[PDB]
């Protein structure tokens, strides 16, 4: 099936140098936009960089702006993130996520399991609720405050859903907060209006607690919310 | 022996039952009505990607993406407001004589000139179209495929039979064969349940998508008929023909109700198609240009004259937003 | 201390030729040539000479009177300022360069003291201002007679009878009339079937043919009610200089740009037509069109480097006008800029053309040989056609540019000639006004018809192609 | 003759159709054709606003 | 645009440079529709060079591809304005059934049909006057009267062969357009497709010189 593996993690010495491998198996990796995407020991998701299809558009995060290279080799299936003068801050988990584009697709679909690298003017998406204590059966409604109209003159609200499971790659549950996922359960249902949106997961049961990060997508660098953790 | 002089008996009892059901003249019925004008429709968009004749397009349910298979051997799917394509699908047999849209879009049905129904797989993992089924039995040449559901696809052929598929097995679940001459095209109904093909015997027949039995026959045409379109109701369907007649044929009635043909046009219907409302007929003329027919009192309202060659394909989405007509131009227009 | 002891008589003349004299009494010692009133009178109506170019004229006026009939003060002769001198130095160096300033005139200081009044400021010429025939009165500096100061010579160039006018214009609006209806076929031919000739060659073929057109009936924007005297005549009178001056009308700077632009259009298309037929009789045969990627390409460049070349023209201020040619073109005056912006362009497609076109011929005439099965006669013998062709085509060009190279080169020399000679029938004229002449050499018109001959040959032979 | 005989067969199947009188059909196709004649935005050419094309 | 709609026109621009690059390479090589009526020889031809079937061969640096079609009964004037841009139309002819039953006839109303068609007023005709051995041993039985009653010459192969040919050459209509080159097919040797080669080459040369604006 579909499967993102990275290599070249381990400890790194600060100011040193490393390049991260994400091998890619499974699928037509020669017109999928690939990311990467960051998540400190303790913290949310944060968007690193970016490479399109055809190596035609590259961006980068605010923070990791020069620092940082991404190059991706079509005819091998890797994508490549060489980093130089490696921070004290950079000490994360980065998984390796596809993105494919055109009308009714459905970007970060797929995350890698990712690697741990230890060392020794945008949408500020305010996730206002950082924890919530459930039981199954009932139903809870997770907010997501953005600080941007996020519905474009296209009509569409750029706007991810995303789940985490503990001790796993979080995986896209809705997109454009509306329509479901590839091979999620009805249970997720998104609604809202531009910079107010809600999750409200229908008829919890177990397996489904973790953390739920919401995602804007209309301008760069890409901005996750602090994450709501449903707590059995 | 002289049985086909039992079958002459019967053919003439026909005509003279649905001869005798005859009264109305409808043009005498329409004679009140007010006439729609004049409309004007405007070029939108001018989807340029191919580099060769295109025959056959068709609209998504969604009334925006609009997939066209053409003779450089790519079916590409576009997106009508962008003018942007969503797929670019390398099918294998170059010559390719038309093309469907699954209702719910995840399927889309190509074939041509080599005997196969090919269905592609939109909506999957792995990013890239694959061939999902090669539906292969028939013996003459794909003229039309049309789908019911994204398991059931009905196909007309070159070999005078109309037939029911099974995506899944990918095997002929039904046969209609009560043609003598190709059958050119095939229109299914607002309801699924019963289509008519447009044979080269000038003749049209209402098929029965359940049973497998033609219940009715309609003749009045001189040359081959190139295409058929349910009118919306699903109770009457127009017929473009060689001798340059659109025709409006009635189920209920079982007979002709009225011709639309002008003196100064000569050539011959390549696509007919009604507006959401069926009031406009469309028809695809080898003039260069589709004239629209007031489809109640047989006067042409306007014309849609912007293409070099003769137009191949015209889909009407299923919100009556736009038309799109395709000629021989490699390019296909959005008019509105 | 600006004043001689000497004995002044009433005077008898009572006029400084223009202005009445205010005194009555008058001495002969300032003027060194003459002693007597009699002689002093010959020598100012000698001076009266001066009346042309009125801008010395009108600052001389006073002290010529004034050093010649002066105002004595009880037997003390007035000597008049410096400033007088001063104001009649610079820009009247005219008498000095032709017959010189005699040493009474030529001011020393025994001869007039500094700083003493003039008495003269109340004799004032109002009446001031004339040029004969081969001069215009003007007011501009850039646009005069350089040799002299005030005049300006007159717009139809006076190196030109009017029967040689005549003649050029007649000749002019026969070959525009011919060119335009041959470009005018070819275009319509093109046309005619556009939705079929849309292959490439020959749809540069048609552009080279429609700038030749646009260039045709830009040189036919004369014979027009008035539009010729609006083109190359300016509102003052004189022939148009030095364009686009930011105080006269853009009228002839659009006739210009049009005919340029339309030329150097013409002969880059031709350039291109010429590459795009080599780069395809190299691959003829193995159905591979290289020249498909770079249609575009082709398209830019021609298009840009007439534009950007005629921009450079404009921002450099000499473009002016022509009455025989009836046009304003590029460095008329100054005749570095015609030779540069008209030679080099022209002698640079000449090279590049020459060089692919020999290419093409050499690659089709070895095509029969290089092929490896054999050629049908039928096919040898449209590839041998077309081979002679581009040789009579490619000649045709060489003679044109050669023809247009010999008629400028004549033109530089004989015109560093014909502007000494007749700047010395202009003194001539004067000369003999002062107290009949021809120029000695005048261009021939035969080599103006002779450049037009090729610019209008080229328009035509670049239409003969879709004549079979 | 087979062929014949099935032919024969299919003609005395559609021999007992209904008939309805074209007057009825005619009205019925009018009647639809008119009832629709707001949400038809090729009849009545819709403004700018709602046009996406 | 926004964020999904740059990158959805970057896909959309991908994908055309892909098709203008197929495109590209797919219009380099050359068409050859494939006519001739039943048991006309078209395996032996076909077979000697190498629903529908395309065969795909090179010779001498050009990439041939034969369509014949005659493998599909069905109405020809429906489908036969798809093949209408092919380069040459190869109609290879039964030359020893001359006797056989009227079908030299057929084989000349069907050549007759398909060199004065509208799409193909332009295309050159190929034509390969194939089995030309029985048809040298055929003569000296069946005399060429048996076909043809306005024949007036020789019972000899080396005339009635060149009548057979200047007889299909007189069914072009257009004879200023279209060149009809022929072939009497070469059995043990590899001249065919030299001659296949030689016309195509000369109709490409001809197509181009046009092309070129020259002719
Ligand atoms: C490539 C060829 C055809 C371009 C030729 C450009 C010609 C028309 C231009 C370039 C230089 C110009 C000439 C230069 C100056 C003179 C001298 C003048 O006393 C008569 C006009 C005449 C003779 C000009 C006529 C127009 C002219 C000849």
């Amino acid at each position: 099936d579909v499967q993102l593996v990275e290599s070249g993690g381990g400890l790194v010495q600060p100011g040193g140098s490393r390049k991260l491998s994400c091998s890619a198996s499974g699928f037509a990796f020669s017109s999928f936009g690939m990311h990467w995407v960051r998540q400190a020991p303790e913290k949310g998701l944060e968007w690193v960089a970016y490479i399109s299809s055809g190596s035609g558009t590259i961006y980068y995060a605010d923070t990791v702006k020069g620092r940082f290279t991404i190059s991706r080799d079509d005819p091998k299936n890797t994508l490549f993130l060489q980093m130089t003068s490696l921070r004290s801050e950079d000490t994360a988990m980065y998984y390796c996520v596809r993105s494919i584009y055109y009308y009714g697709s459905s970007p970060f679909d797929f995350w890698g399991q990712g690697t741990t690298l230890t060392v020794s003017s945008d949408i500020v998406m305010t996730q206002a609720t950082s924890s919530v204590p459930v039981t199954p059966g009932e139903s809870v409604s997770i907010s997501c405050r953005s600080s941007k109209s996020l519905l474009h003159s296209n009509g569409n609200t750029y706007l991810y859903w995303f789940l985490q499971r503990p001790g796993q790659s979080p995986q896209l549950l809705i997109y454009r907060m509306s329509n479901l996922a590839s091979g999620v359960p009805d249970r997720f249902s998104g609604s809202g209006s531009g910079t107010a949106f809600t999750l409200t997961i229908s008829r919890l049961e177990a397996e489904d607690v973790g953390v739920y990060y919401c995602m804007q997508h209309l301008e760069y660098p890409l901005t996750f919310g602090a994450g709501t953790k449903l707590e059995l | 022996d002289q049985l086909r002089q039992e079958a002459e008996q019967l053919k003439n009892q026909i005509r003279d039952a649905r001869k005798a059901c005859a009264d109305a003249t409808l043009s005498q019925i329409t004679n009140n009505i007010d006439p729609v004008g004049r409309i004007q429709m405007r070029t939108r968009r001018t989807l340029r990607g191919h580099l060769a004749k295109i025959y056959a397009m068709h609209w998504g349910t969604d009334s925006r993406l609009l997939v066209s298979a053409s003779q450089d051997g790519k079916l590409i799917i576009w997106d009508s407001y962008t003018t942007n394509k969503v797929h670019a699908i390398p099918l294998r047999s170059s010559w390719v004589m038309t093309c469907a849209y699954a209702p719910s879009g995840n399927y889309v049905a190509c074939g041509g000139l080599d005997n196969i129904c090919s269905i592609y797989n939109l909506k999957t993992r792995e990013g890239n179209v694959r061939v999902s089924r090669e539906l292969a039995g028939h013996t003459g040449y794909l003229s039309c495929c049309r789908f019911l559901d994204d398991n059931q696809i009905v196909t007309s052929s070159g070999d005078t039979t109309c037939a029911l598929w099974d995506i899944e097995t990918g095997q002929q679940t039904t046969t209609f064969t009560g043609h003598t001459g190709d059958v050119m095209s095939l229109s299914l109904a607002p309801d699924t349940r019963l289509f008519v093909s447009g044979a080269c015997d000038a003749s049209a027949k209402l098929w029965d998508v359940r049973e497998g039995m033609c219940r009715q026959t309609f003749t009045g045409h001189e040359s081959d008929i190139n295409a058929i379109c349910f009118f919306p109701n699903g109770n009457a369907f127009a017929t473009g023909s060689d001798d340059a007649t659109c025709r409006l044929f009635d189920l209920r009635a079982d007979q002709e109700l009225m011709t639309y043909s002008h003196d100064n046009i000569i050539c011959g219907i390549t696509s007919v198609s009604f507006s959401k409302s069926g009031r406009l007929l469309l028809a695809g003329y080898d003039d260069f240009n589709c004239n629209v027919w007031d489809a109640l009192k047989a006067d042409r309202a306007g014309v849609l004259a912007g293409h070099d060659n003769r137009v191949s394909c015209l889909g009407v989405t299923d919100d009556g937003m736009a038309v799109a007509t395709g000629s021989w131009d490699s390019f296909l227009k959005i008019w509105n | 201390h600006c004043g001689r002891a000497a004995p002044c008589e009433p005077l008898r003349y009572n006029v400084c030729l223009g202005s009445v004299l205010p005194y009555g009494a008058t001495s002969t010692l300032l003027a060194g040539d003459s002693d007597s009133q009699e002689e002093a009178h010959g020598k100012l109506v000698l001076w009266s000479c001066l009346r042309n170019a009125p801008r010395c004229w009108a600052v001389i006026q006073p002290l010529l009177c004034a050093v010649y009939m002066p105002k004595c003060e009880n037997d003390r002769v007035e000597l008049p300022s410096r400033t007088l001198c001063q104001a009649t130095r610079g820009p009247c160096a005219i008498v000095e360069r032709e017959r010189g300033w005699p040493d009474f005139l030529r001011c020393t200081p025994d001869r007039f003291p500094e700083g003493c009044t003039n008495e003269v400021q109340n004799i004032k010429f109002n009446s001031s201002g004339q040029c004969e025939v081969p001069l215009v009165r003007t007011d501009n500096p850039k646009s005069w007679y350089e040799d002299v100061e005030g005049c300006g010579i007159q717009c139809q160039n006076p190196l030109f009878t009017e029967a040689e006018h005549q003649d050029m214009h007649s000749y002019i609006a026969a070959f525009g009339a011919v060119t335009g209806l041959c470009t005018l076929f070819t275009l319509a031919t093109f046309v005619a079937d556009w939705r079929n000739s849309n292959r490439y060659p020959a749809v540069i073929l048609f552009y080279v043919n429609a700038c030749f057109f646009v260039g045709s009936i830009g040189w036919l924007a004369q014979f027009m009610d008035g539009a010729r005297r609006e083109i190359v005549c300016r509102a003052d009178g004189t022939m148009r200089l030095g364009e686009p001056t930011s105080n006269e009308t853009l009228s002839c700077v659009i006739i210009f740009v049009i005919v340029y632009y339309a030329l150097m259009a013409g002969v880059v298309w031709f350039v291109v037509l010429t590459y795009a037929w080599h780069t395809s009789f190299k691959a003829l045969g193995t159905t591979y069109q290289p020249l498909s990627g770079k249609t575009s390409y082709f398209h830019l460049l021609t298009w840009s480097l007439p534009f950007v070349l005629t921009v450079a023209i404009l921002a450099v201020a000499q473009v002016d006008g022509d009455s025989v040619s009836g046009i304003c073109f590029v460095g008329y005056k100054n005749y570095r800029y015609r030779a540069g912006f008209v030679l080099a362009p022209i002698g640079l497609v000449l090279i590049v053309g020459g060089y692919f076109l020999i290419r093409g011929v050499m690659t089709l005439f070895s095509i029969k040989s290089n092929h490896p099965g054999l050629l049908s006669e039928k096919a040898a013998s449209k590839i041998n056609e077309t081979m002679l062709r581009l040789g009579i085509f490619g000649f045709l060009a060489f003679g044109f540019v050669l023809i247009t190279f010999s008629c400028h080169f004549y033109d530089f020399f004989n015109q560093a000639e014909w502007e000494r000679s007749f700047r010395d029938y202009v003194l001539c004229q004067a000369n003999v006004t002062c107290g009949d002449c021809e120029i000695k050499n005048r261009p021939s018109l035969l080599v103006e018809k002779i450049n037009l001959f090729a610019m209008f040959g080229t328009g035509i032979a670049m239409s003969t192609w879709v004549w079979t | 003759i087979a062929q014949a005989r099935k032919l024969v067969e299919q003609l005395k199947m559609e021999a007992n159709i209904d008939r309805i009188k074209v007057s009825k059909a005619a009205a019925d196709l009018m009647a639809y054709c008119e009832a629709h004649a707001k949400e038809d935005p090729l009849l009545t050419p819709v403004p700018a606003s709602e046009n996406p094309f | 645009l926004s964020a999904e709609d740059k990158a959805a026109v970057e896909r959309s621009k991908m994908i055309d440079r892909n098709l203008r690059e197929d495109g590209e390479k797919a219009a380099r090589e050359v068409k050859l529709l494939l006519l001739g009526a039943g048991e006309s020889g078209k395996s032996t031809i076909v077979k000697q060079m190498k629903g529908i079937v395309e065969t795909h061969f090179t010779f001498k640096d050009l990439h041939f591809k034969m369509f014949d079609v005659g493998g599909q009964r069905s109405e020809r004037k429906k489908w036969i304005h798809c093949f209408e841009g092919v380069t040459a139309i190869i109609f290879c002819v039964a030359l020893s059934d001359y006797d056989l039953v009227n079908r030299m006839h057929e084989s000349m109303k069907l050549f007759d049909s398909i060199c004065n068609n509208k799409w193909f007023t332009d295309t050159s005709i190929i034509l390969f006057l194939n089995k030309k051995d029985l048809f040298e041993e055929k003569i000296k039985k069946s005399p060429l009267t048996i076909c043809y009653p306005e024949y007036a010459g020789s019972n000899t192969y080396e005339e009635a062969a060149a009548y057979i040919q200047c007889q299909f050459e007189d069914l072009n209509k257009r004879k200023d357009t279209k060149e009809i080159y022929t072939h009497f097919t070469c059995a043990t040797d590899t001249k065919n497709v030299q001659f296949v080669f030689d016309a195509v080459t000369d109709v490409i040369i001809k197509n181009n010189l046009k092309d070129c604006g020259l002719f």
